[PDB]
This record gives C-alpha cells, structure tokens and sequence, in this order.
C-alpha cells in the first residue's frame, strides 16, 4: 500500500467539464487547413506539453 | 490592397476568408476580377445631343 503521490491532483472521478473548444491556438493551424467553423476538430486535452 | 490578418474589423465589414484558418488573407486589385466599377454615363452630353 506504497504509494508515492503529491499535489497533481489524483486524476479525478464523479464528473468533470469537458471544454471543446475550436479556435484554441495550436488546433488551428495544425489542423484548420482543412475547412471552417461547420466543422473542425479540436484538441479536448486542455494540456500544453501536446500538439 | 487590403490586409486584415492582424485584425478583426474584416468581421465588421461582413466579410470573411473561406477557409478561415490560414493567410491568402490580403485583397488586392487583382483578385476583384470582373468587379470593376461600371464607370458611369455622362448625362448632359447625352442631354444637349439632340442636333
């Protein structure tokens, strides 16, 4: 019953909000070649350290 | 020309890129092909003509 944990808040349960959103910065230009604001895709993982 | 890209009055003026994702996004004498101005009649000398 080791266990090594600290602060990152344990990756949480019981409902959360999930933002989609379309003209976040990265999602555009990696990905918005492709069409408009009809339809798009978008990153949901809200983290930085990604493209 | 006309360059919006650094801007969002293009929004204003109602009009918008396609593909709204990108930057072909300047308007220039050479793309408003066939949207040249008529010119204009002249009226009087239309008028005083009847010789």
């Amino acid at each position: 019953r080791n266990s090594i944990r600290y602060s990152e808040l344990s990756p949480l349960y019981d409902t959360t909000k999930l933002y989609l959103v379309d003209n976040k910065s990265a999602d555009i230009a990696s990905l918005n070649y492709q069409n408009d604001h009809s339809n798009f895709l978008t990153t949901v993982v809200q983290n930085n350290d990604f493209t | 020309g006309v360059d919006f890209t650094e801007s969002r009055l293009s929004n204003l003026l109602g009009i918008r890129k396609r593909h709204p994702f990108q930057e072909g996004f300047k308007i220039m004498y050479e793309d408003l092909e066939g949207g040249n101005i008529p010119a204009l009649l002249d009226v009087t000398a239309y008028e005083e003509s009847k010789k």
